[PDB]
């Protein structure tokens, strides 16, 4: 297995970009006709890594002050 | 970072936030003054990196270790409230004091059936 | 149509005078009806006094019920 | 098109009074769960009991969700489904147990259903 | 009654009497062939009784509760 | 929802919660007072079986009709049942126990008859539509048996003038303090003793005026003893139906503040934070 | 796992015959189990088969459960 690490201490950009990191390598599996299985391990901070991105960008936010984009997101 | 300098020469140390929802609190404010925009139920957008920012430097090293105690307060005695929300995630224990074994005369007045540590 | 929650300022002077007659005792009785609504839930064990309003009460209420496109003279 | 003059008066009816019974169980359901079920007048049991096998009833199985459950889909006619609406409430098959109408087609396939527990 | 060592007095709550007894039967009769009844003293259980009727009374608590059952 | 609509709720709910504790306490006492009174009865009922086994079991046994098993063509019941409610599935669990053994018999093509103690059971026949011919009601924390007189009074005429041939109590029996049964029992014509007074062989009584008279009366007092008892353990077991029934009806009101206690907090958190976002996207 | 909540949108495709076959509709049987052992709470009333279902149920749960860092083949 490979292991993709976004520790809590680390800048919000990081975190919400590291699960299309770990996906674009697992695609590389994919793409070449193997199987790999892929966990990411809390959606749910991704989500509120975004937010605080999408809040300090100035976006008008939604339900729960969440960017109307997060379900693009996921 | 006292902490950080005790850790440093090999020690174990403890180290107590007498109240960390007042660190949240106070962020807030600043987040305020600051002129940024308001989170989930008003909190500051930064507020979990603002916690992890924190809570990630209270581990064990291979040099030495911070153990760590916080006093918690849980806004309107919601557990779902963004603070303490944030701050469980971090959390590995949680002892919790009752009047009632105090009144019993048992010191420490530990509540046993509450009290929790992962 | 929920009354006593619903409300008209202009009362029975916009009433031919029958209906103005007869509107009170029909207030009246869904006023106590509503008053005496919780008990239901546990009508016997109620007192004939009290329970002759609440089975007068519904029958009020279910003597309002109409169908669609037929207005009544 | 839930009108008499569109649908007719015995489909309008059935309808209504599964709506009616619905309701009056949504009604109880909040005393039901504080008191308990015991407290309820013996004619308030009858049609807790009705709207229970009504919301059984109203259940069916599918061609495509065929593979989610192994039962075999089940196509009712509008006849069919009002001629055992308008059986269930009006206790001609107060005997069956709950379970008799959970995903069924017709009601002569609950009485069936019930033969076998 | 009386025993060897013993005596018993099985006494009577009200006076006894063959027409006594058959008015009251005659009461207890009459009271079923009508359908009357009558209320019983127990105001303590009627008090709470109301209490509780009027307190569990639309409270709408289910549907807002999302509990199925 | 709104905020204020569900915490509205939570307060009526927890003014719920109160009722029932406080019912419950009173149900629990009230349950000791009514069974010690019921081990106050035994005495009478005992010592006159002793007599009633020695007269009619035991040397020189007189015939009496309560004794003897003449043909049954149709059956009475004497039924016990509360005034109040709220006493959990109490009187319809014995009124289905009685419907059930009445129809057993009815199978037979026997006709039953019925007379009610308080007012629960006078409803619910009524409405089923039983044959019940006597009643009393109102018996509320107080049973008397100057009251209890009259429906056994009209059972016991109804059989001694041949009318009835076999009469039932219907009652629940008090066992344990969080365990009550629904039973049927049997009173004329009398139950066989278990015991045999050939140990009083050593004597007899000296009978002012005479024997059979002194029996009928003797087999009068003591079924009405039987039916007394009868009600006073059920009204025991109606007081410890209802403590059970509102510890439950407690712990229910518990939970649901529970429940609505959550829905409380997502709403106030989507209300403050549904405000600071319009006040914010407002300033341009 | 809590059944009745939990589903697999791809289903018994994805399971080899074996365990397609062996496993059938549980899921559903538990989410009536539980609800129905939910509201049924006073006693286990109307025994047809509920001393067998019920027990039947709690056989099933008991055996369902398992120790982690276990697999089973």
């Amino acid at each position: 297995t490979i292991v993709v690490v976004a520790t809590a201490s680390e800048s919000a950009a990081l975190q919400y970009l590291a699960p299309y990191a770990g996906a674009a390598m697992g695609e590389y599996f994919r793409d070449r006709g193997e199987d790999a299985l892929i966990i990411y391990d809390d959606l749910s901070k991704q989500a509120v890594a975004y937010r605080q991105i999408s809040l300090l960008l100035r976006r008008p936010p939604g339900r729960e002050a969440f960017p109307g984009d997060v379900f693009y997101l996921h | 970072t006292m902490a950080e300098k005790f850790r440093d020469e090999g020690r174990d140390v403890l180290l107590f936030v007498d109240n960390i929802y007042r660190y949240t609190l106070a962020g807030t404010e600043v987040s305020a003054l600051l002129g940024r925009m308001p989170s989930a139920v008003g909190y500051q957008p930064t507020l979990a990196e603002e916690m992890g920012v924190l809570q990630e430097r209270i581990t064990s090293t291979k040099t030495g270790s911070i153990t760590s105690v916080q006093a918690v307060y849980v806004p309107a005695d919601d557990l779902t409230d963004p603070s303490p929300a944030t701050t469980f995630a971090h959390l590995d224990a949680t002892v919790v004091l009752s009047r009632q074994i105090a009144s019993l005369g048992i010191y420490p007045a530990v509540d046993p059936l509450d009290s929790t540590s992962r | 149509v929920n009354p006593g929650i619903s409300v008209s300022r202009v009362g029975g002077a916009a009433q031919t005078k029958i209906m103005k007659k007869l509107s009170g005792g029909i207030r009246t009785a869904l006023a106590q009806y509503r008053e005496l609504a919780a008990f239901s839930q546990f009508a016997s064990d109620l007192d004939d006094a009290t329970r002759k309003q609440l089975d007068h009460g519904q029958k009020v209420t279910e003597l309002l019920k109409q169908k669609q496109y037929a207005p009544m003279s | 098109q839930l009108d008499p003059l569109v649908v007719g008066q015995e489909h309008y009816d059935t309808a209504r009074g599964v709506q009616s019974i619905l309701q009056r169980y949504q009604e109880l359901k909040d005393i039901i769960a504080i008191l308990g079920m015991d407290e309820l007048s013996e004619e308030d049991k009858l049609v807790v009991a009705r709207a229970r096998k009504i919301q059984r009833f109203l259940s069916q199985p599918f061609f495509v969700a065929e593979v989610f459950t192994g039962s075999p889909g089940k196509y009712v006619s509008l006849k069919d489904t009002i001629r055992g609406f308008k059986g269930i409430m009006e206790g001609e098959y107060d005997h069956l147990p709950e379970q008799a109408f959970y995903m069924v087609g017709s009601i002569e396939e609950a009485v069936e259903k019930a033969k076998k527990l | 009654e009386v025993q060897p060592g013993n005596v018993t007095v099985l006494a009577d709550t009200a006076i006894r009497g063959q027409d006594l007894d058959e008015a009251r039967a005659m009461e207890a009769k009459r009271k079923a062939e009508e359908h009357i009844s009558s209320s019983h003293g127990d105001v303590d259980y009627a008090q709470a009784s109301a209490e509780l009727a009027k307190a569990i009374a639309q409270l709408r608590v289910i549907e807002l509760t999302k509990k199925a059952m | 929802a709104g905020a204020k609509d569900i915490r509205s709720k939570i307060a009526s709910v927890q003014n719920t919660q109160k009722i029932t504790k406080a019912m419950e306490m009173v149900a629990a006492s009230k349950m000791r007072k009514s069974q010690d009174r019921m081990a106050a009865s035994r005495p009478y009922a005992e010592t006159m079986r002793k007599v009633i086994g020695h007269l009619a079991h035991g040397n020189l046994e007189y015939k009496h009709p309560y004794l003897e098993d003449r043909d049954v063509k149709r059956v009475g019941y004497l039924v016990v049942s509360t005034d109040r409610g709220l006493a959990g599935g109490l009187n319809i669990n014995l009124f289905k126990k009685l419907l059930a053994e009445m129809k057993t018999w009815t199978d037979k093509g026997v006709q039953a008859d019925l007379a009610m103690i308080g007012s629960k059971g006078v409803s619910f026949f009524n409405s089923v539509g039983g044959n019940v011919v006597a009643q009393v009601t109102g018996m509320g924390d107080n049973p008397s048996l100057s009251e209890l007189i009259g429906p056994v009074k009209v059972m016991l005429q109804a059989y001694d003038e041949g009318r009835l041939d076999k009469l039932y109590i219907v009652s629940n029996k008090f066992i344990n303090t969080m365990s009550q049964v629904p039973t049927i029992s049997q009173l004329l014509p009398l139950p066989a003793s278990d015991d045999d007074d050939l140990k009083h062989k050593s004597w007899d009584y000296l009978y002012e005026p005479d024997p059979k008279a002194l029996l009928d009366t003797l087999l009068r007092r003591y079924v009405e003893s039987q039916v007394y008892q009868g009600v006073v353990e059920n009204l025991a077991s109606e007081q410890a139906a209802r403590m059970v029934a509102m510890k439950a009806a407690t712990d229910n009101g518990g939970s649901l503040i529970k429940e609505l206690q959550l829905v409380y907090n997502k709403a106030r958190q989507a209300s403050i934070t549904q405000e600071l976002t319009e006040i914010v996207s407002g300033a341009a």
